[PDB]
RNA sequence: UCUAGUGGGCCAUUUUUGGUAAGCAGAACUGGCGAUGCGGGAUGAACCGAACGUGAGGUUAAGGUGCCGGAAUGUACGCUCAUCAGACGAAAAGGUGUUAGUUCAU
RNA sequence: UUGAGAAGCUCAGACGAGUAGGCAGGCGUGGAGGUUUGUGACGAAGCCUUGGGCGUGAGCCUGGGUCGAACAGCCUCUAGUGCAGAUCUUGGUGGAAGUAGC
RNA sequence: GCGAAACCACAGCCUGGGGAACGGGCCAGGCUCAUACCGAAGCAGAAUUCGGUAAGCUCGUCGCAAUGGUAAUUCAACUUAGUACGAGAGGAACCGUUGAUUCAGAUCAUUGGUAUUUGCGGCCGCGGAGCUAUCAUCUGCCGGAUAACGGCUGAACGCCUCUAAGCCAGAAUCCGUGCCAGAAAGCGACGAUUAUGUAUAAAAAUAGAGGUAGGCUACUCUCCUGUAUCGUAGAAGAUGGGCGAUGGUUGAUGAAACGGAAGUGUUUUAUUGACUUGUCCAUGAAAUUCCAUGAAUCCAUUGCAUACGACUUUAAUGUGGAACGGGGUAUUGUAGAUUAAGCCUUUGUUCCCAAGAUUUG
């Protein structure tokens, strides 16, 4: 069919990091879609999310979000930097992401 | 760009190494990659330079078959030693030939990888399972017959999707509409 | 242990021999037999004119120490059909026989007294129920295969052995296309099959088997090569250890049965050399995967006479029926 | 005015005199380390950057951007085919080995 | 404008590796003088704790449990005052081991 | 049953590099005399020499083979031919035979002994079975790739030119092959059994292909990626009225066909159930009034086995087996006894048992 979908999907690549220190209150996400760094620029400042599940359900509801937001970005293939309310964890790279529209300025 | 979440990639004419890097990075992006074809995958070079390149290898377990050839190379392009590279490679699945459960699927290319816009033209390459053909790998022959038998049940089914697609082809410019509001081009 | 190949000799966990190769067949050939389970009935001497051209022993008589073996016929109760894959070679599905003997039932079994005798019991309802399937089964064969294979047994009962459980290996129907090779199995099935139909006399057979354990020496399995057949004895046969030259009728089995087996009833084979284990153990005869053109499997074989004298012992007379007027009236 | 400690060297640079199978040895000249962590250099104490309170953000150095690995499988030219390249002393030369060729002969 | 523990309050700029060594200010322990019109059988001290808090730190405060008769903060005085090492001393206890073995 | 002591920073796979040891911690990775072959040499041929190449010397039942080790191994003579060569004599390639081996594979028939029939006759005289043997009898590989090496053809160098393209010949080498194992943590067949559209199938060249059409020869068009195509509107999608399709979207079962490879999914539907936003209307969904959303094992039997289990059948009411009673049987031996013990075998006998527990979803 066609469910909603008003954000855009996007994966946890790796924190920001030289080749033997990390820094894991930046992440590096990859907005799929996204192929350069100019491209980037409508993607800043928007809302993302790492959506994920506990087994344990707290208020009749499994699923748990952490929020954060888009700043720069980094590279010249349109990856960006995002920073978290809590730092993701390590175990997410390669998981997905939810990138939405708002804050908007279309 | 857009992602899939499992690709099928035909390995028919791709550089060993460049096709490996492309998978060993989607690897680590959580995607999941099946290389079929991994028999033709082909590589930059003469085969007598692979043949002792090889050769100089069989000099652990020395897997002779072309899909664990490519799986080689992936995995020496991944942190195989923490977990992170562990669930990487357990995500690829390389085959030789075509299996039925990927027969029907969409096989995608890596244009970064292709042997046609990446090698100078006039340049001796070898093929994987050419190569492997003379290192101890003894299917070379029965994959080449699945694949022709694979390929004329392929272009049966292409023949009757060309013919039902005339139908709606013809059908296309026949309605009004087509034509009443092309403006959009469309 | 110079032979680095069989290092590190391992006894073979499987008493039987396992035919790991089998010959090549092709369309042309007729559909026919390589492998025929037998068992060691034992071993005689006898003599034999040495037939060969250009040979120094040119038909000449020698004695020839030989091995002689015990070869019940070959019923079949299964066929495997084995499909070729980029892998390897995967059995694509067996069909066994709608009634089996209790012999072949006894060897799915570990014992046959204790269980409710339920092996392959509703397998045959389904059978006879419905043919269909089983002829599903067979179609599904015929156009999906490269190998064929028939899944058949021993007699235990015909042999004097406190052997219950029936020996079964698979055995390729070498010749003819898929379809042919199915049409026979299908025409020959739950029937016996006797070696000396598989074996011409003069055929090339490398017996393969596993040999005698030693207190890791013993229970290897071994294929030996170069051992050319004689003659292929039957059973009700009381002429087969008397050939056109020893017209005395005799049986190869000596006069109190053969030294540690016993007394041969059923159809008997004829080779030279050894075979890997003693008497009265499972031996594997096939045919050779390479054709042997030496003059050894060349020559015609036109044996002399049999000896049946008691091995066991020392024994002075192969027959007792000649025995009894040679010598004197016994006092009983 | 009086009052603690030091009162070894290593390496490196330059200068050096003779050397002498060749290397090297000998002094001297000068700093660094020795009291000093940090980025790179696969790794490493001498190499390239940089010298240090606790942190947020920004920008760089040296070195890097196929994958492991953060970052262009960037652009524009060329050179290289190895059947041991390259990538980071037999070493001089030879090559029916090339690439660009130049010059001179016709 | 109350912001005079003038030993306080306040404004500004620069600076921050560190062995030997030099200097300053603090934390903790036993006992002594003074003090808190101090704490305690409605539970002192001690010990236990994935309870909480304070301090850059030495350390300190506290909840719960256990416990049963004493004890502490502040100013000063005093010293047998702070340990991971010394093939340290005394005591307890492990792996080797249910081994060597008898 | 009684029972120490020395010792004890912690540990414990390698390979390299890591300059100072660094491996145990660190960094990157794993876990050629002969002969075979030919080439050259007078090398008359024999005799051969040299040159290299060449390291060969759940429970099962039945299968597949990833991976290793490794098919033989060392050499000869006769036949060939007693001849090509050669004045002749001596002695050709290839063929068969006789072989000599090594090692391995066997077995005790032949074979000699050892020999728990330690059996027997008089401590001896020896010994059947079993086992063993350069102590016996014996059996024992393959086709290609190519190396050296010499080519054919063919460029550069209109030819020539082992070579740069190609086609080759040619090795006890290598690889295959065969054999030996079998991934304890490989696999197949068979039997019995307590998320957010999780959307898309040609092949093929690319230095040309496909479609399209005519009768492989002539056509045409497209490619130049998917920024494509399918799909998508409703309180995530309500309630009716319709009109219009009277079609489409599918669910449900009832199905036949196709799909071995790892077919496990593609269709074809038959009927029925609903939905339909295709074109329209009439109501409805909100104050949450700015984001947070039954067999097997043990067991007994068993020897067929031997560090130990394992191994091996039999064994849970009948060739039931296990025991003897034996017979047969050869032994020694002067006929007798043992009489299968790893000699055979029993219309003989009795015993026990349609087991005893354990394990197992």
């Amino acid at each position: 069919a066609q469910g909603h979908r008003l954000y855009v999907k996007a994966k946890h690549l790796s924190f920001q990091r030289s080749k033997h220190v990390i820094h894991p209150g930046t992440s590096i996400v990859k907005i799929e879609g996204c192929d350069s760094k100019e491209e980037a620029q409508f993607y800043l400042g928007k809302r993302v999310c790492y959506v994920y599940k506990s087994s344990k359900a707290v208020r009749g509801s499994k699923i748990r979000v952490i929020w954060g937001t888009i700043a720069r970005p980094h590279g010249n293939s349109g990856a960006v930097r995002a920073r978290f309310v809590h730092n993701l964890p390590a175990k997410t790279f390669g998981s997905s992401l939810r990138v939405m529209l708002y804050p908007s300025n279309i | 760009s857009e992602f899939q979440k499992v690709v099928v990639i035909d390995a028919k004419g791709h550089l060993l190494g460049r096709l490996a890097s492309v998978v060993a990075k989607q690897l680590l992006g959580g995607q999941k990659v099946v290389v079929v074809r991994c028999e033709e995958l082909n590589i930059s070079g003469h085969f007598f330079r692979n043949k002792l390149k090889y050769l100089a290898y069989l000099r652990a377990f020395h897997f002779r078959a072309p899909s664990r050839i490519f799986q080689k190379a992936v995995r020496g392009m991944l942190p195989h030693k923490t977990a992170r590279g562990q669930a990487a490679l357990e995500h690829l699945q390389a085959v030789e030939g075509i299996p039925p459960p990927f027969d029907k699927q969409k096989r995608v290319v890596v244009p970064a990888a292709l042997r046609v816009l990446r090698l100078k033209p006039g340049r001796k390459y070898c093929t994987v399972g050419r190569l492997s053909s003379e290192v101890g790998w003894k299917y070379n022959d029965i994959v080449a017959k699945l694949e022709e038998r694979r390929k004329v049940k392929s272009a049966a089914f292409y023949q009757a999707k060309l013919a039902k697609q005339k139908k709606i082809a013809s059908a296309k410019e026949a309605s009004p509409v087509n034509q009443k509001l092309s403006q959009f081009g469309y | 242990h110079g032979s680095l190949g069989f290092l590190p000799r391992k006894r073979a966990s499987r008493q039987r021999g396992k035919v790991k190769a089998f010959p090549k067949d092709d369309a042309s050939k007729p559909v026919h037999l390589t492998a025929f389970l037998g068992y060691k009935a034992g071993m005689t001497h006898i003599v034999r004119d040495l037939d060969r051209p250009g040979s120094k022993m040119h038909k000449r008589e020698i004695l020839e120490a030989v091995t002689v073996i015990e070869t019940p016929p070959m019923v079949v109760v299964g066929v495997v059909g084995y499909v070729e894959t980029p892998r390897g070679l995967r059995s694509l599905t067996t069909v066994w026989a709608e009634h089996l003997s209790e012999e072949v039932k006894r060897r799915f079994y570990k014992n046959w007294f204790k269980s409710k005798k339920k092996a392959f019991t509703k397998y045959a309802k389904k059978y006879a129920e419905s043919t269909q399937s089983i002829n599903r089964e067979l179609e599904r064969i015929k156009k999906y295969c490269s190998v064929v294979r028939v899944l058949a047994h021993t007699q235990i009962r015909k042999t004097p052995l406190a052997q219950k459980k029936a020996h079964l290996m698979e055995i390729q129907v070498n010749g003819g296309s898929v379809a042919d090779k199915v049409e026979w199995a299908r025409e020959h099935f739950e029937k016996t099959v006797d070696i000396k139909s598989t074996f011409e006399q003069n055929e090339m057979i490398d017996v393969i088997g596993v040999t005698r354990g030693k207190g890791n020496a013993g229970y290897m399995h071994r294929t030996q090569l170069n051992s050319k057949i004689y003659r292929i004895g039957a059973g009700d046969d009381a002429k087969n250890a008397s050939t056109d030259f020893d017209a005395t009728e005799k049986r190869i089995t000596p006069m109190g049965g053969f030294v540690r087996y016993g007394v041969v009833e059923n159809d008997f084979v004829m080779l030279n050399g050894a075979t890997p284990g003693p008497v009265k153990r499972v031996l594997t005869l096939r045919k050779s995967l390479l054709t042997h053109t030496s003059r050894k499997a060349l020559e015609p074989v036109s044996l002399k006479w049999i000896d049946t004298a008691s091995k066991f012992g020392h024994g002075r007379f192969q027959t007792p029926a000649e025995a009894k007027q040679f010598l004197g009236t016994l006092k009983k």
